[PDB]
């Protein structure tokens, strides 16, 4: 989904806020702030509710003015929320009258997902390869920068998970993939415009093909 | 035109959304609040300095730490949540790893502790991947131009966390010593273990 979350490479930005090795304070700085991840762990590990991965793409589908005026922890407390509402779990209506007042959810998904693709390659440590040149609406683990671009295995994990594609919108056709770091030269994704050297992005199997 | 929608408080929603799966019987007794205290006192970047400077100290766990960080974590017994499949990346004296999620806050939670704030702004998410000599610099953070600059961006399983360089002036220090010098910042990429005089 290419959508405001997909922050990496936009210009415009100041100073990231910290000094290296400055007080960061205490883990939460507010009384409610464990309160999102613990109801992820609840609705994941002990509802069996939705996965992680529709976690992720719940905070993504945020109406995008209202992600950018979000601060973190809070983002996550209106997409678990969401997603308890939209499984059928809780209302709208109970979570509003507990809290005394509006309680804005994400918007709902405008994509069903995709599956796992049914042809893939298995990539190998220092073969080159393409991201494909796809468009996904739903929720997808590629970030715009390094669509249609290419680089070179460094890894391929010896685990596989389902695509995210799919389980992202909670589909039974996830499969299970492994995954690829896919090293990137600096000036393959941001031309002359970048300070950097590389830049590894850890890619589904499903995401990728080789390179010309 | 652009504006805000209407909000109840922050601490009013969070807690309406505990309240409405609570009073549902949807929660464990102490459910939250044991995983406060794991996000609290377990997850940890000690637990990470505490990795490197047995690295540092013994090549063949190094080793281990480069080849499977997995396994090389499992020894400690520092797996879990958001940390299940660990890999190690390796500072040379010409290369600085430096580690990024810019679609959300991917952190190995177990090892490098719940990642900081500045992790998750948008600021880091934005410009790390694209200029990160200068936002390392900006930061307190500066790069030798002899030094390839790579950025992991955390967008799936694989958990990270950066072996930095041993500084010299540290020959002989005991795991405990090390361990002191190794911050969260180094673990993330950002910063470079310091040695006092
Ligand atoms: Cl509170
Ligand atoms: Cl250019
Ligand atoms: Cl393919
Ligand atoms: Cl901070
Ligand atoms: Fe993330
Ligand atoms: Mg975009
Ligand atoms: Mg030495």
């Amino acid at each position: 989904m290419d959508g405001v979350h997909d922050l990496a490479g936009v210009q415009g930005f100041g100073k990231v806020p910290h000094t290296v090795n400055a007080d960061i304070g205490p883990t939460f700085h507010a009384e409610w702030e464990h309160l999102p991840y613990s109801l992820m762990f609840a609705g994941v590990a002990e509802l069996g509710a939705f996965s992680v991965d529709e976690v992720k793409y719940v905070v993504e589908r945020m109406e995008p003015r209202h992600y950018m005026m979000t601060p973190y922890y809070e983002r996550y407390v209106i997409g678990v929320a969401t997603l308890m509402v939209e499984k059928g779990i809780l209302t709208q209506d109970e979570l509003e009258s507990l809290a005394g007042g509006p309680f804005p959810l994400s918007r709902p998904s405008e994509s069903e997902g995709r599956p796992a693709p049914v042809e893939t390659t298995t990539f190998e440590v220092g073969q080159r390869v393409r991201v494909r040149d796809e468009y996904v609406p739903g929720h997808i683990r590629m970030p715009a920068y390094c669509r249609g671009r290419v680089g070179t295995i460094s890894h391929r994990t010896t685990e596989k998970w389902p695509f995210p594609d799919a389980i992202g919108h909670g589909r039974n056709d996830a499969g299970e993939e492994p995954t690829y770091h896919v090293k990137f030269a600096a000036e393959e994704l941001f031309g002359s415009d970048t300070d950097g050297g590389s830049v590894v992005v850890d890619l589904f199997e499903g995401y990728l093909e080789p390179a010309a | 035109e652009n504006a805000a929608p209407a909000q109840a408080p922050v601490s009013d929603r969070a807690w309406a959304l505990f309240r409405a799966l609570d009073g549902k019987g949807l929660v464990p007794d102490g459910y939250v609040e044991g995983w406060k205290k794991t996000f609290e006192e377990d997850f940890s970047p000690r637990r990470g300095a505490e990795l490197v400077a047995r690295a540092w100290t013994d090549p063949e766990f190094r080793q281990l730490l480069l080849t499977d960080g997995t396994a090389a974590v499992a020894q400690y017994g520092y797996l879990g949540p958001q940390g299940e499949y660990i890999v190690a990346v390796e500072d040379t004296p010409t290369l600085k790893n430096v580690i990024v999620c810019s679609l959300c806050s991917c952190t190995a939670w177990p090892i490098l502790g719940l990642p900081p704030t500045w992790y998750k702004s948008f600021e880091y998410r934005a410009r790390v991947v694209r200029e990160p000599r200068k936002v390392l610099s900006e930061m307190g953070t500066e790069i030798a131009s002899d030094i390839e600059i790579r950025v992991y961006d955390t967008t799936a399983e694989t958990r990270y966390m950066v072996l930095p360089q041993r500084p010299a002036g540290t020959e002989g220090w005991s795991q405990e010593q090390l361990q002191e010098i190794v911050t969260k910042d180094c673990l993330i990429g950002v910063a470079i273990p310091q040695v006092p005089t």
